[PDB]
């Protein structure tokens, strides 16, 4: 069954399962629902399911009016079913989310180095493990059209790495001081965490 | 003996959804509805009312003569998925047809300005025993989903439906009679472009910093630093390429995004030979040719350049 | 997006009227608008609303073909021409812009609603 | 008695869908086959067209329609619409919609 | 580039020829198609080459009376007419398809040459 | 923890209502089922809920003598025993199903009662 289905809000996206019934040949003159009744699975835990349901099943007994087709023919009976779920972010938080974020913070260690050459080459080997990273998750997550929670997040630290590395640069190419700019250890992760909120709008 | 006129049949279609793209096969998937409707021979009804015969009982009205002729789909791979079908059947002769399908289509479709492009989805029909001296179709219409947002559609429709009716004329028909080798053809085409905001914010975008970051390698003192961190950019694109396979649709042409992949192997490469060029460029041993190792400008300029050709 | 509804007022059993409803903002287009109606102490129900496939409206199993759904795309209006109107009809008709969700007839997936146009019936 | 002649005519519309390590194609296309049978009489003495489920009604009275097969497909093929046009001096011409992995 | 040729005025019933020649870089002649123009009208399709071989495509109008043939050495489509009537008088172009999938579509057609009147009287 | 109550000594054709009361970690009194065991015989099924809505299973010696019915208010269930015979006679236990896939099977249940005895003349 197809429906509108938006997951932009992956891993935490919540959807509607749909479905709609109706006579092929009668219309609400010949053939006309008068009720609906719905009934699901008896659910033990919800811990181990993909999907989370909450709420009872909704129903709906509408009229479809059809303008490509005597007087009053055109009206088709429809019945409706919407089954409201939450998935379970649970997956996606421990294994993607989290060893993710560890990843970004970790390229924030580069401030610590006491070198140019270590601060600009250890960027590389950073840049590299989320490319490495982006990989491991395409593999595994559901393909969009459109960008989810998590391929923001890799944006992020694609953003990051190469912030550091223009400033990486500029510190020690600007002057010949160099290590004092570079004890912006706390600014960098400020600035992103910053920027990280007005995403979150 | 004076012959009788072609049978008129009016179409109408109705697309529910274009969807299942397959890039290599240059085939979609289209669920809708279609309607045939033409006068036949005058028949009793029940109560002279228009009398309703649904999927296999239609079958036991063509076994006692009634007319319903096959409308094949020309571009469809293979047979197509019907649903529930119908005929109503009037006292008059009017036969009105109504199915549901499901089927894989095929068409010319060209994506080398992938996510960029643009594509034209078309059904063909047209009967597959009847020549338009039997059989014509005298309209066809087409309806199509009503769009509330498309932001997160894979597809961007633009414009209404176009059709077409037109002749196909074929020229090896056994039977040589005169103007008995053309048959009435519909064609109906879809013309949307791709949403390429998925493309443009994870894949072209990150593509542009990881090749521009290979640029800093010029800002690196040594030249056995500038070397072996070429290297580290050299297996960053690689781990990238592997990264765009595994998502981006199969083609037998390179796309935008293949030839940004191929764009950042040559200004890797072409760093690593004026890396080593500038340090044994003098031939002396003291090669230290900071004038062209100061291309940290000139490299990323000359890329541009080669680039916008 | 802002919605502004018009054309209520007090009318009589068998009578006729007709409903206006304005959108001004960002709007893909008014397949996305649907009227909805609430009575006192009833909850707000739906009424009518473009259908999925072109041709095709929805309208709640109370309409009984007496209401009609038209649009003005050019506008940016959508219309609703109540006919053989009936005492139960009377109620604040609401127009609500769905905002996602694939319940057209669930209130739930639609905002932006309006001040609401009041319509009584005799 | 000597064999029956019977010409051949094959419309290859698509070749795509290559299996590399089965060594399989798919093929989407027409087969006509035509031939001369018995005489017979037909509505009006004209060619007579018929169509899928009735053409395994005409088979049960008599009507030869021998079953032509792909040496190298893989499975049934998937045949879709197919006919028949009957002519009163025993002409068949047997037209049908194929796809087909070969 | 494109240049046709075989215009010219005519008595209600009775023929012409256009020729279309091909000049560049064309791969073969099963590219282009015919289409035609009158006053205020917009440019509509004629005829040109079907997707499998043996067949050709025809606007509705044609009906048997037009038909068109090639000679792919010479690289060039002739346009035989039969049986023209003052409906037909119009400018006759030669387009060369460019992509899309719609051999029936102006808009998917291009390297239009200066075209060619036929003019029917009476 | 799981406490049962309500057996006792019944003559042979009355009724007894067995309860369940449940404490802990248990989201809903579906996972929960009654069981039997008489001294010398393995422990048998009895009933439990059924996996779609208004649905219950019973074991093929109930013969619609008894019924399983749940109170999630107070977080219970009761089984009403009905035209009781010799043959029932025994403790009857109520387990909670820990995963596993056989409502059936006494070895997808843990958490097991103490029992109460149903004694029939
Ligand atoms: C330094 C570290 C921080 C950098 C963080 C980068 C986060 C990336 C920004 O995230 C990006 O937001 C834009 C703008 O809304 C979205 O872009 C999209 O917006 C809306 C849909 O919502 C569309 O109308 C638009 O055409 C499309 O581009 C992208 O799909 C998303 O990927
Ligand atoms: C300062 C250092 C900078 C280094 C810069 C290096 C830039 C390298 C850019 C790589 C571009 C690849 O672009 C490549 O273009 C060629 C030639 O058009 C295309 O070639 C292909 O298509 C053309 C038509 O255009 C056919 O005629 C040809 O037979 C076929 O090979 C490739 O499909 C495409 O992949």
């Amino acid at each position: 069954f197809s429906n509108d289905m938006d997951f932009r809000l992956f891993p935490f996206d919540r959807q509607q399962f749909v479905l709609e019934l109706e006579p092929f040949s009668y219309n609400n003159q010949q053939l006309r629902f008068s009720d609906i009744q719905v009934y699901t699975e008896n659910i033990d835990n919800e811990e181990i399911d993909e999907w989370w349901i909450r709420g009872k099943a909704s129903t709906h007994i509408s009229d479809i009016r059809y303008d490509h087709l005597q007087p009053n023919q055109n009206e088709f009976s429809r019945i409706t079913v919407r089954i409201d779920a939450v998935r379970n972010p649970s997956y996606y938080l421990w294994s993607f989310i989290l060893p993710l974020g560890l990843i970004i913070a970790a390229s924030w260690s580069v401030f610590w180095l006491e070198s140019f050459s270590e601060r600009l080459q250890t960027s590389f080997t950073c840049m590299l493990t989320v490319v490495a990273y982006a990989f491991y998750t395409s593999n595994i997550l559901p393909r969009l059209p459109y960008t989810t929670v998590i391929d923001q997040m890799i944006i992020a630290g694609y953003g990051s790495i190469f912030a550091a590395i223009l400033l990486i640069i500029f510190a020690h190419h600007r002057q010949a001081d160099d290590l004092l700019i570079q004890r912006s250890r706390l600014a960098f992760p400020l600035g992103f965490l910053a920027i990280g909120s007005v995403l979150v709008i | 003996p004076v012959d009788a006129r072609p049978v008129d049949v009016s179409v109408s279609i109705f697309i529910n959804k274009i969807y299942g793209v397959n890039t290599l096969e240059q085939t979609y998937k289209v669920d809708g509805y279609i309607v045939a409707q033409w006068t036949g021979k005058p028949r009793k009804t029940p109560g002279d009312k228009p009398l309703i015969v649904e999927n296999t009982q239609i079958e036991r009205w063509i076994n006692n003569g009634l007319w319903v002729p096959a409308l094949e789909f020309i571009n469809v791979v293979g047979s197509p998925d019907t649903g529930n079908k119908r005929l109503m059947l009037f006292p008059d002769g009017r036969v009105i047809y109504n199915a549901r399908f499901l089927g894989s289509f095929s068409n010319d479709m060209d994506f080398r300005l992938f996510p960029f492009d643009r594509q034209q989805f078309v059904l063909e029909l047209e009967p597959f025993s009847y020549n338009n001296q039997q059989l014509r179709f005298s309209d066809i219409q087409v309806y199509t989903e009503n769009i509330d947002n498309e932001e997160i559609d894979e597809w961007w429709i633009r414009g209404k439906a176009s059709t077409h009716i037109s002749d196909i004329r074929y020229d090896h028909l056994s039977s040589v009679q005169p103007n008995q080798n053309e048959f009435s053809r519909i064609t109906v085409r879809i013309d949307a472009v791709r949403n390429p905001s998925y493309y443009l914010w994870s894949f072209i975008l990150p593509l542009g910093l990881i090749i521009a970051a290979s640029w800093s390698v010029f800002w690196l003192e040594s030249f056995s630093e500038r070397l072996q961190t070429s290297f580290t950019c050299m297996l960053t694109v690689v781990a990238y390429a592997f990264y765009t396979s595994n998502i981006l649709p199969r083609l037998p042409y390179t796309t935008v995004i293949d030839q940004m992949i191929i764009a950042g192997y040559g200004s890797i490469f072409a760093a690593i030979l004026l890396i080593i060029f500038a340090h044994h460029r003098q031939a002396n041993g003291v090669e230290d040719d900071l004038l062209i190792q100061r291309s940290r400008l000139a490299f990323p300029l000359g890329f541009l350049a080669i680039g916008s050709v | 997006v802002q919605l502004q509804e018009s054309g209520g007022g007090l009318v009589q059993a068998g009578g006729s009227l007709r409903l206006s409803c304005a959108a001004s903002g960002r709007i893909f287009s008014t397949n996305v608008m649907g009227w909805f109606r609430q009575a006192p102490g009833k909850e707000r129900e739906f009424v009518a609303t473009v259908g999925r496939i072109g041709g095709s409206t929805v309208y709640a199993d109370f309409v009984k073909g007496r209401f009609t759904l038209s649009r003005d795309n050019a506008k940016n209006m959508v219309y609703l021409q109540m006919n053989s109107l009936k005492p139960e009809d009377t109620a604040v008709y609401y127009c609500g812009a769905r905002i996602g969700g694939s319940d057209r007839l669930a209130p739930e997936n639609y905002g932006y609603w309006g001040q609401g146009t009041q319509v009584t019936v005799s | 008695a000597r064999p029956v002649d019977v010409s051949v005519s094959i419309f290859i519309n698509k070749i795509y869908g290559v299996n590399t390590l089965e060594q399989t194609y798919k093929v989407d296309g027409y087969i006509v086959a035509q031939w001369t049978g018995k005489p017979r009489k037909t509505p009006g003495d004209k060619p007579l067209i018929v169509e899928n489920t009735q053409i395994e009604r005409w088979i049960n009275n008599g009507l030869w329609v021998p079953a032509l097969e792909f040496i190298n497909v893989v499975g049934s093929p998937d045949t879709g619409n197919k006919r028949l046009m009957l002519f009163p001096d025993g002409r068949v011409i047997y037209n049908a919609r194929f796809l087909g992995s070969f």
